[PDB]
């Protein structure tokens, strides 16, 4: 009964404040590992010389 | 800053109480983690036990409850090097650079992929000589 | 085959090693027993016992019993050697003379002991680190005599030390400029790298990034443990680019004289708004010089830059490092000394850092730390002198030192000595 | 005959041998395995050049790695094509260098370079007719630079007949990896210019752009530069390994590009090269090779061409192909930019064809030009050695080792020398 | 099958006896009511070497239990493993030897030393090829010293071929339990030098240190110290109870050991000992075993071995091991330490290997050592013997069993005269 005082909520004792967002569970919860992308790799790396074809 | 000797039971932290809690045969070699470890009382209503490190009883022999030397404590050389040559193979220990396995040895598959994928590929072999 | 010894002295050293090696066995994976569940990595840390468990390789000492009895009878009982964590009886009382001259003697040769046995089974010793918080007695003087001892012992290992300074208005003690002095005076001549970690710039930078208004130390250590293992994750994980201890100071220290440095890292955010954010490579390294995201107390904006050994770590590609560089050198806000051209020394890790469990920071893909040697740390070493010169104008506090066996003229010495570092970092960064 | 034998040293000089191995075993047809998987017989005809012959069939590579860390060796045996190379040729030590040159060519250098010389000597004794060596090392690193040049040294006093191949990447200063370049790249040429009979030198600054613009590739890797200076260096040896029209081996190279001894500083590019989306709409024809071969922008290193005057050049035809066409579109270009060659030396350009193009090409070409430009790069060397020198920075680690200042001064007074005694002939006029 | 035989007399050899048989039962898997319950098929190919074979299949040891009180041997009756010995073997007078030497040597011996051996003679007949005997007792008493040397000395002259074994517990002055100790310990010192062919001392003042320093235990008991004991003497034929690499019976250890006639006196230790807190951090290896045999803390007498040097020792290694690390670390602790060791006699330790390490650990090791700081522990003794005698304090008993002063005076001449026969190959040069 003494949670709700905007002061449980907001500064609590060695902890992040508390901001209720609502994240995408579908993924985001297993292995997702923040940051923007996986600097997408390009296709062909020694081919370029050397076609192959 | 000299040694004390026995004047309090193993539950205060007097010198030399560190040997009396590894020993198992005493009963204070055991304790319970809401003695201590407990952030407040309304968190478990419970009791539970944990023990004071893994130790054997006996001082001496203390290699005890590994059931790895137990197999092996009446193993001879020549039980072990000379067992048959049908089904026999070397155990000794060689310089780790020399036994690195190397990628193309860890996953085979690896290799028949290779080759057609590079090896004897798209050559063009053309030669102006007069007689060939 | 490459080893690090790591000596935790005083209750701060103690305290900020606890995490430290949390956080390793953590990142390789070893439970609190000491036991692996499912390549030799660990090498650099732990020693394997033959048969199943990994000892780390890592020295306790301290002469009050509090803060050892803790780690003996905590969760972490099972994993440190019990003849490896030295205690005394008595505090030192935050007295300079008491750990050096009085009661300090009686246990410097159990750790040398310890050591020389430490030693005798490591074949590729890089160096040592040595973690002690300053403004304590038998921080600065049991770490004052260790390293003199260790010095004369072993001559030409590295020694790198992550101390705790004194911070500028928010301090516990009243007598820490007093004994910080001396210290200072034992480490400059025996030390190869020394850390500014005060206090003040941590809190900032907990309250600013993390959003906590009420951190304690257990926050407070987590980043000094995850700048440890960025630092050291070069000696154990393949990387596009590898950078050995020797491979520090070398490029780090352009004079013996002058070996003080301060560092930053980055990314230091939560989860809660690390993801309206991309934490690009080209932002990250941008926080890395800001200085409000300095570790130090300091404002680097009052002095040149020397050099500046800033490392990655995460999937980061060596293409963008270089374009960061040169926004960073175009930049007309930030200036190096004239006599140095080039200032960078880059180094690339694939290992991406790790979150304990528990903790407050996130699983990001990036992070730079980066330690920076720059000429405005002498505002540190001058305000510091200046509340010396205040109190001893009357000798407020001397007979307890006195007392307990010290000669009376150490405190000029030391005061002479820090005068003359102030003259050498004025005479170094004028322009030629 | 006229085999080679190759060193290599360091972690670049390591990145660059590991792929060049990768580059030649596959042109003639050798599995990671060391088996021959080729097609036609001219891939076997000439190939004591580069491998040896072991007990079995399996061909090893006559190479010798070398360095002072297992950092950077284990990583090269536990990938692929770790296996080609005999496991008794690893020669390291256990401390390194630390990037400092001192070290390794004064205190921990000299006492490993025993045990490497042996094995040197005894790869180039069970030889049957030595024709020279290669190293492939950077003139920016500890190890690379301190004990490849003295490799280079005592190598040279044994074997005072043979010719040496360096392929030195020097270090730039848009893109800087070390405060202590200017010091040790410095020393490096010191020893460099007496010694090598032919030194290419190679820029990561110039190697990004190539990738950048005309691979049009956005994202490089130390993968893909390490493969662009493989190409060109099996391009030196085609004509070694392959029969031709015109048959020229590394001597005859030597000959024709050097006009005085201490001028043997070349720069070296590749042609074709093109992106992926662009490929099919070229036509591979001599007429467009050629200017791809001339572009300024296609050369290895970072000084302009346009900015002196060539003493010499030289182009390595590979393919099936016309000499007329040859020789007349290398008579066009000297008589369009005949400005921008020297004017005492007639038709200072030479050519030669090999039959055999490479890997999945139908034509291929290796440009090596001896040009005035390159005295650009050490006077922008020079320029960050005299500032950093001037308040000896970071000195007192190089003092402290046994060197003086001494070495310093005259290690600088011969690089300014080499400059100006190479900007002369830029001016110079018959 | 090369068989021993075990007499023990007194308390302390009684309680030393029956600690020894529990850890040997142990090693075989012999069931406490003599029923074999091992594993392997290695535990009973040399089960005679101890143990006798009787009706049902149960197996009873060959030992005399012998003493002048029935106080103890109702005890070791009642306790642990008391069901093995045959109760023929006890016998004991009705009175008791009081702390007197002449008593249990003159009067009360005299008349009952027939009867034990009677026992001794059946039990050695009955064995085929017998290999020796090996006696625990103690000096510091009456019974122990005074009649155990009066067997010693009879066996002698009936079986003057065979080795004898005497793990002996001689008094020691820092913790004293009678005050007539130095009286009958040098008279039964005296009777040694002549007969017992391997002499091994043991002092309780060095064990309580041991137990103290090494193993921190705060409240040891007997138990413990008995415990030590039988560790050691177990031990010592290990190599004569199962296959090895390089085999040892006692007798080889005589010969290798003993330089000349009078100098069999020899100290013992054992490895690897342990505290119980740090059990599983440190790891076993022959080179942690070999430094800690050395130790001068690990001895189980209170001299101090390196205040003299060391004529010849001997290391029965136990368990699977390699001989290379083996042969490599007695050359390195041996010049090392070459101070420690007498020069006229080059390699003076030897090595031997078992294939089956004690129970419940994995390697062990024992050490017997012949050193020149032994006496040391003579002359304490000598000492005392000296101001208690010029007083003829507490004599009128010893004179009151037809024992005269003559044999007194005896007693401490030749037991001077073996410390300075003793002594002075100490200092001597060839
Ligand atoms: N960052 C950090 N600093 C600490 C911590 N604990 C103590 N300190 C610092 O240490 C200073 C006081 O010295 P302490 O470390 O507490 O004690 P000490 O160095 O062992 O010296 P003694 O008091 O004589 O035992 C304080 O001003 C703190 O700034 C900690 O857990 N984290
Ligand atoms: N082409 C290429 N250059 C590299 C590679 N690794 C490092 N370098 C360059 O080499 C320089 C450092 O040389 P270094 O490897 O430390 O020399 P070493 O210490 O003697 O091994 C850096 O400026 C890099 O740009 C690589 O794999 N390929
Ligand atoms: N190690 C050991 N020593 C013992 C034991 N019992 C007695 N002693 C020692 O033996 C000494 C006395 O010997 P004692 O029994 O009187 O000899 P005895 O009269 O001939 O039987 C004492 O100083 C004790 O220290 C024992 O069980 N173990
Ligand atoms: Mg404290």
């Amino acid at each position: 009964k003494e949670a709700k005082y905007h002061s449980r909520q907001v500064e609590p004792l060695g902890k992040r404040m508390e901001r209720n967002y609502e994240f995408p569970q579908e993924v985001h919860q297993d292995n997702f590992k923040f940051g923007v992308a996986t600097i997408n790799s390009e296709n062909t790396a020694k081919e370029v010389m050397f076609p192959q074809k | 800053t000299t040694e004390p000797e026995k004047k309090f039971n193993s539950t205060v932290l007097i010198g030399n109480w560190y040997e009396e809690r590894c020993d198992p045969n005493r009963e204070q070699s055991k304790f319970y983690n809401e003695r201590k470890f407990a952030d407040n009382n309304y968190q478990k209503y419970t009791l539970s036990e944990n023990k004071f490190q893994d130790t054997s009883n006996s001082w001496l022999n203390f290699q005890e409850n590994k059931p790895e030397v137990k197999n092996d404590q009446f193993i001879t050389m020549n039980m072990q090097e000379y067992k048959k040559p049908s089904e026999q193979k070397r155990n000794s220990e060689l310089k780790p650079f020399i036994v690195k396995k190397s990628h193309f040895d860890k996953n085979p598959h690896e290799l028949e992929e290779y080759r057609e994928k590079w090896t004897k590929s798209a050559h063009t072999f053309d030669r102006m000589y007069l007689g060939t | 085959m490459r080893e690090v010894i790591s000596i935790h002295v005083g209750q701060g050293g103690i305290q900020v090693g606890n995490a430290c090696w949390e956080l390793f066995c953590l990142e390789h994976g070893i439970q609190p027993d000491g036991q692996m569940p499912s390549d030799d990595a660990f090498n650099t840390f732990f020693s394997e016992t033959g048969a199943g468990k990994h000892v780390p390789r890592a020295v306790f000492l301290d002469l009050e019993p509090t803060v050892i009895d803790e780690v003996r009878t905590g969760t972490y009982r099972q994993l440190f050697h019990p003849e490896q964590l030295i205690s005394g009886k008595e505090d030192a009382a935050n007295n300079f003379a008491r750990g050096h001259y009085t009661i300090g003697k009686e246990i410097v040769d159990l750790c040398l002991d310890r050591i020389r046995k430490l030693a005798d089974n490591c074949t590729g010793l890089q160096g040592f680190l040595v973690f002690n918080s300053v403004g304590g007695g038998t921080g600065s003087g049991l770490g004052s005599l260790l390293l003199e001892r260790l010095s004369v012992d072993y001559g030409k290992k590295s020694k790198l030390g992550f101390t705790i300074y004194p911070s500028p208005q928010v301090s516990t003690a009243v007598v820490e400029p007093y004994n910080s002095i001396l210290s200072t005076h034992s480490l400059l001549e025996h030390t190869d790298v020394a850390v500014m970690l005060d206090n003040e710039a941590i809190y900032d930078i907990c309250r600013r990034n993390l959003d906590i208004e009420r951190p304690t130390y257990t926050n407070l250590n987590r980043l000094i443990a995850q700048v440890i293992s960025s630092l050291t994750a070069s000696l154990r994980f393949d990387g596009a680019l590898n950078v050995d201890i020797t491979e520090f100071q070398t490029n780090l220290v352009p004079y013996p004289r002058i070996h003080f440095m301060l560092s930053s890292y980055a990314p230091i955010i939560s989860a809660e708004k690390a993801y309206h954010e991309q934490l690009s490579v080209a932002e990250i390294t941008n926080s890395a010089f800001e200085p409000a995201n300095m570790m130090a107390k300091c404002d680097p904006r009052h002095g040149k830059y020397m050099a500046c050994s800033m490392m990655y770590r995460g999937d980061v590609v060596p293409k963008d490092v270089n374009a960061s560089i040169a926004t960073i050198k175009t930049k007309r806000t930030i200036q190096f000394v004239d006599w140095c051209p080039t200032g960078f020394k880059v180094g690339i890790n694939y290992q991406p850092p790790t979150v304990v469990p528990g903790g407050d920071l996130a699983k990001v893909m990036r992070a730079v730390c980066m330690i920076s040697n720059s000429t405005a740390i002498a505002e540190v070493f001058s305000r510091l002198d200046h509340k010396f010169d205040l109190m001893y104008a009357k000798r407020a506090f001397v007979h307890w030192y006195v007392g307990e066996g010290m000669e009376e003229g150490e405190f000029s010495e030391a005061r002479e000595d820090l005068a003359a570092l102030e003259k050498d970092y004025e005479e170094v960064g004028i322009e030629t | 005959m006229r085999e080679i034998v190759h060193i290599q040293g360091g972690q670049c000089g390591n990145q660059i041998g590991a792929k060049f191995w990768e580059v030649i075993s596959d042109e003639h047809g050798i599995d990671p395995t060391g088996t021959y998987h080729g097609d036609s017989d001219l891939q076997l005809e000439r190939i004591n050049v580069y491998y040896n012959e072991a007990t079995g069939g399996r061909y090893v590579p006559r190479a010798i790695l070398m360095d002072l860390e297992p950092g950077t060796m284990d990583s090269v045996r536990a990938g692929p094509f770790g296996q080609l190379f005999r496991p008794d040729n690893f020669v390291f030590g256990q401390t390194g260098a630390g990037n400092n040159w001192a070290k390794g060519h004064y205190t921990e250098g000299a006492e490993l370079i025993d045990s490497v010389l042996d094995v040197v000597r005894k790869e180039a004794e069970g030889c049957d007719c030595l024709q020279g060596f290669q190293i492939t090392h950077s003139l920016g690193g500890g190890t690379g630079s301190g004990m490849g040049t003295l490799l280079i040294s005592k190598v040279r006093e044994e074997y005072p007949d043979r010719i040496m191949e360096t392929f030195s990447v020097v270090p730039s200063p848009k893109v800087s990896d070390t405060v202590v370049e200017p010091y040790n790249a410095t020393l490096s040429v010191h020893q460099l210019v007496e010694n090598a009979d032919e030194c290419m030198v190679i820029d990561n600054e110039a190697l990004y752009d190539i990738c950048f613009r005309t691979l049009k590739l956005t994202t490089p890797t130390y993968g893909d530069l390490n493969h662009l200076v493989s190409a060109a260096m099996s391009g030196v040896t085609c004509c070694l390994r392959f029969p031709g029209q015109l048959n020229s081996d590394l001597r005859k190279l030597a000959v024709n590009l050097i006009p005085f001894p201490r001028l043997h500083f070349f720069m070296i590019g590749f042609a074709p090269l093109t992106s992926r989306g662009s490929q099919q709409y070229r036509a591979l024809t001599v007429p467009e090779l050629t200017q791809q071969m001339f572009d300024a922008k296609n050369m290895m290193c970072a000084a302009d061409p346009r900015h002196g005057r060539y003493l010499t050049a030289s182009a390595l035809f590979r393919g099936r192909m016309s000499t007329k066409e040859v020789d007349e579109q290398m008579l066009n270009v000297q008589n369009k930019n005949s400005s921008y060659f020297v004017e005492w030396i007639p038709n200072n350009i030479k050519s030669s064809i090999c039959d055999i193009p490479p890997k999945g090409l139908k034509m291929a070409v290796t440009f090596v030009g001896n040009s005035t430009a390159i005295q650009e790069m050490f006077k922008r060397v020079a320029e960050q050695f005299t500032a950093m020198f001037r308040r000896k920075a970071f000195l007192h680690w190089y003092t402290g080792e046994g060197m003086d200042e001494m070495e310093f001064t005259e290690a600088e007074s011969n690089m300014n020398d080499l400059v100006s005694e190479y900007q002369q002939y830029q001016d110079a006029t018959a």
